[PDB]
């Protein structure tokens, strides 16, 4: 997208968005980060808004593929099976590319730092989700990492409440429980986030308790299918 | 188990 | 996709279904069709489920761009507008060149023809949905025509319960009243179909009196949005 | 007005 103008991107991912084209909008967002410039908050959400749909689009789809493949046990459910494992890599790696040439090196506030972090953790936990064997566990370690790295920094500057800090504890649980086969870490750490940002929540203006408290009933929903 | 739905800017 | 024997595309094409991946569903049914040999009524669903699925979701952004478009009056909303046209554009008339090379010339029976011809109507009828001026005239008789010689043989060779004429009908009254400024005509033509094909219910078995009386009930909604 | 939905084989 060399030839468009940053801000067109933009303009046109929201447009995107809108007429729920999320392939478009994950392309004029990665052309907007192949600008070279640092982005904005809401620019950081319209990339993982855009990456977050075309990827769960291929996870479902891998999923249903899955299925059918394990009740199978001709070449056809394989093969085809294969053909969207190997498209969801390829976006799980443009993604983390993304992160790492060079979001997450540039990202100095720690609302931008834990933002990249997480889509880090997220990305290879998707990779995870389709790995077998030894190429998952190195992947199991990297989303682990970027996944802890960030809970570092968000423990020592956000609030409790704070809804990336959240989400980040959220998606970290979920990795525990589905990935690493750590169901008890995942439901320590769904409960102590859970009440450390019912403890913050008396600071908050009634639009960021709506934001805080939204979360928190995810952490919830989870901790009561977990128990 | 979910995920932050993330799907809705 | 000349590589792959038909039978595996069709196999996938299924499997895409399930998936819900709808592009490639219109990708493997195109290969097929490319084998050069006749469909069977199922192969034939599979292609007219996979394009309608394809140009349904181009035909939903195109709606949703034009509205920001027409609010509106930089370049973006037109550019991106006409980016998504093109691309509709371009599905119709790769279906279109299916139908001409060969399904068309090659389909003698009136199940197969009139399927053929109801598409051709219904994919000239989305190029006129986005046409202007001129263009618009001869697409908009194309799409007349197509649906004219489907009626013309559907009334000779089929009973008037027969799903394929009920949805040949429904969608020739659709295209009077959204597309060549005749609602009276859809209106008409709605209340006939309606009409003779609730007097031939009594010759139906449970199952095909359960397909014909779905149509009708859509041929009813029209005329209850239209009257 | 509604064609044929037509979406689901
Ligand atoms: C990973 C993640 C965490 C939280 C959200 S959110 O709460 O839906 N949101 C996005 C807009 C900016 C912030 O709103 C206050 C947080 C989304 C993703
Ligand atoms: C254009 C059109 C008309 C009717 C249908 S259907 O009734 O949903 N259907 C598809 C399967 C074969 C037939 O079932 C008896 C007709 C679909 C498209």
């Amino acid at each position: 997208m060399g030839s468009m103008e940053r801000a067109s991107l933009i303009q046109k991912a929201k447009l995107a968005e809108q007429a729920e084209r999320y392939e478009d909008m994950a392309a004029f967002m990665k052309g907007a980060v192949e600008k070279g410039e640092e982005l904005s908050c809401e620019e950081r959400n319209l990339l993982s808004v855009a990456y977050k749909n075309v990827v769960g689009g291929q996870r479902a789809a891998w999923r249903v593929l899955s299925s059918i493949e394990q009740k199978s046990n001709g070449p056809e459910v394989r093969e085809y099976r294969e053909k969207v494992e190997t498209e969801l890599q390829g976006v799980c790696d443009t993604v983390l590319g993304l992160l790492d040439s060079h979001l997450i090196k540039e990202a100095g506030d720690a609302e931008s730092r834990v933002f990249y972090l997480k889509m880090k953790g997220d990305y290879y936990r998707y990779l995870a989700e389709v790995a077998t064997g030894d190429d998952k566990k190195r992947i199991i370690d990297s989303a682990r990492s970027a996944y802890q790295e960030a809970m570092d920094i968000s423990k020592k500057e956000m609030p409790p409440t704070n809804p990336i800090r959240l989400g980040l504890a959220l998606n970290f649980s979920v990795f525990h429980y589905e990935i690493a086969n750590s169901p008890e870490e995942a439901i320590s750490l769904a409960k102590t986030t859970f009440d450390e940002a019912m403890a913050d929540l008396h600071t908050l203006s009634e639009d960021s308790y709506k934001d805080s408290t939204l979360i928190m009933q995810l952490l919830r929903d989870n901790l009561t299918l977990w128990t | 188990a979910g995920s932050i739905p993330g799907r809705r800017s």
